[PDB]
């Protein structure tokens, strides 16, 4: 899954 | 700023937990006042409405009660009369008159019915060898009104179906849909269903001119006339299943009152008493300290100390949840567990990063000194969104005023990644300007990232770094940091900030706790931290630590152990860097 900051 | 235990305790103390509670029921929209009152107006008014909010707030379950309680006159007598014997006609006589009027025809005082029967007359006059009237409803008082909730807006439920008796049809086999049942009263659909179902169109024909067609088969059909609507009409969605139709002008001019739900409600003393007796009126057997869990943890699903999450069907689940691990019975330690239980279902992944880290197959520190490191914080964007530590490095070169973002340039960062970085170099080239432009290149990296990244929310993290780099400065690697910064340096709030704080201490307890761990996060979010119950234990043991900033160089001073000034402080060390790497790209 790609990532939030 | 250092926030102590007791700055970061934010849960209801519990007394006598196992006391079983005894609440009455809260009314039908408790806390939600806005749209209560939205309500109230489109039914004083006849005026159609629509109720929006997100998912699981129990909106179709507040309207239904709602509904309930009001009263109308009697709803007529609706039925279809033939106008002829390819005709038909929707007709209103009051109520109960349509059983006389049916026996009179069944036969071979009615003014309203006058055109059914002028019609109905020449089986005489040529032995001409279908013809009494369709009652679709009837009833015995407005109180209840008729509600009709449809969920599944296809054409034949909206508006009613031909049935074919072997082909023939007529008056008689037409069958009602639920805008016939809904007549005198309310109608209530889903926005969703509307669009899905390809019946917008249709719907708005129907409100517009009363055009009401019942669903046939491509012999020969009946022609049905139209007719006055008599119905109030409420739509429910959420706010995105809305934005369809918004789009088209004739929403807005037949839904015209809107009744939107909060997301949250105040965390007040008679929201938690609501709750207890919304939760009672359920069937819950409910104890003191279950009820104080199940309101803490809807704060926690706010996120905010003063708040607390609406979601009545999602606390109400939770809460079916705890009752089976209580044996029935809804306490303090059955919510705990529930949500243990909610946590360690969906661990795996957490549980694979964590063995990783302890291989040594993802490369992390959280303890002792570096020079351009600082571990930044990152959340997984699957449910139930899970926070983890990222390593990110800064490299300095002298250079000519670069500031790179690897992860940017290969494309995993997204645009407002890209803008926090924009941002910093900003801050930096106006900050540091006795040289011009300023001497060096410096480049950044998520190091073990394969994904892609998004938000502002590493600009603190990427700031120090750099900071850091150009400087020579050690940081402390037992901290991590978590914040956005501005063009002027000061550090604004971020988003999940309990999942990214309670993701670093999973890593340090799983790497062994070092008594010195901890996180610098922005001040502006003190009002977000809800903190669960290890690590406020741990903080309260002083194995764990807060900090909380209102700039990035109050993070830097953390992170390096030194004042900016005091001058051995790190802002001469960071114009020293500077002046030798001007010196390296110059002379």
């Amino acid at each position: 899954a790609p990532e939030a900051v | 700023m250092r926030l102590s235990y007791e700055a970061l305790e934010w849960r209801t103390p519990i007394e006598n937990s196992t006391e079983p509670v005894s609440l009455p029921p809260p009314p039908p929209f408790f806390g939600q006042e806005r749209a209560r009152e939205a309500l109230e107006l489109a039914i004083r008014g006849g005026f159609h409405a629509y109720l929006v909010g997100p998912p699981s707030l129990g909106k179709h379950e507040a309207l239904l009660a709602y509904l309930s309680t009001q009263s109308v006159e009697t709803p007529p007598d609706l039925l279809y009369v033939p106008l002829s014997e390819r005709k038909v006609a929707v007709l209103t006589l009051p109520s109960g008159q349509e059983i006389h009027l049916a026996e009179a025809v069944e036969g071979l005082r009615f003014p309203q019915a006058r055109a059914y029967l002028e019609a109905l007359r020449r089986y005489a006059e040529t032995g001409e060898p279908q013809w009494r009237p369709n009652l679709l409803t009837s009833s015995s008082s407005g109180t209840p009104p008729p509600i009709v909730y449809e969920p599944y807006a296809t054409a034949p439920r909206l508006f009613g179906r031909l049935d074919y008796l072997v082909w023939s049809t007529n008056v008689s086999l037409i069958r009602p849909g639920a805008v016939h049942r809904a007549q005198g009263g309310y109608l209530i659909l889903d926005a969703l269903s509307l669009k899905r179902e390809g019946t917008w169109e249709a719907f708005k024909r129907a409100l517009r001119n009363g055009q009401v067609e019942p669903v046939t088969e491509p012999p020969a059909g009946l022609e049905v006339e139209p007719f006055p609507i008599q119905m109030q009409v409420i739509l429910v969605g959420t706010p995105e299943a809305f934005e369809g139709l918004e789009e088209d002008p004739a929403f807005s001019e037949l839904f015209r009152i809107r009744a939107e739900f909060s997301p949250t409600l105040p965390a007040s003393p008679e929201n938690c008493t609501a709750l207890g007796g919304w939760l009672l009126a359920q069937g819950f057997q409910l104890t003191q300290g279950g009820l104080t869990r199940l309101y803490d943890e809807a704060r926690r699903m706010a996120e905010q100390r003063d708040r607390m999450d609406a979601r009545l069907v999602e606390i109400r689940a939770l809460a079916e949840e705890a009752a089976v691990l209580g044996g029935g019975l809804l306490t303090a330690e059955s919510v705990e567990q529930a949500i243990a239980a909610r946590e360690h279902r969906s661990f795996l992944s957490e549980e694979e990063f964590l063995r990783a880290v302890q291989e040594g197959v993802i490369r992390l520190r959280t303890t002792g000194r570096a020079v351009g490191e600082v571990n930044s914080l990152v959340v997984v964007e699957a449910a139930p969104y899970w926070g983890r530590p990222a390593r990110l490095t800064a490299r300095a070169a002298p250079g000519r005023d670069h500031l790179i973002s690897i992860d940017r340039e290969a494309g995993l960062g997204g645009q407002i990644f890209h803008k926090a970085v924009l941002t910093l170099a900003g801050y930096l080239r106006s900050r540091y300007i006795e040289h011009g432009s300023l001497p060096v290149t410096i480049s950044l990296a998520f190091e073990q990232n394969y994904v892609s990244i998004e938000g502002d929310a590493a600009g603190l993290a990427e700031l120090v770094a750099a900071l850091s780099a150009i400087g020579n400065l050690p940081l402390r690697q037992d901290l991590a940091v978590t914040g956005a910064v501005d063009q002027t340096g000061k550090v604004l709030a971020v988003g999940a900030i309990n999942a990214k704080v309670e993701g670093f201490f999973r890593v340090c307890k799983a790497l062994g706790l070092s008594g010195t761990q901890g996180v610098i996060l922005p001040e502006a979010n003190l009002a977000n931290l809800t903190l669960r119950a290890e690590v406020l234990e741990a903080v309260r043991a002083g194995q764990f630590h807060i900090y909380a900033v209102e700039t990035a160089e109050q993070a830097l001073e953390i992170l390096a152990g030194a004042r900016m000034e005091g001058f051995r402080g790190l802002q001469e060390k960071i114009r020293a860097g500077l002046e030798a790497f001007a010196r390296l790209e110059e002379g």
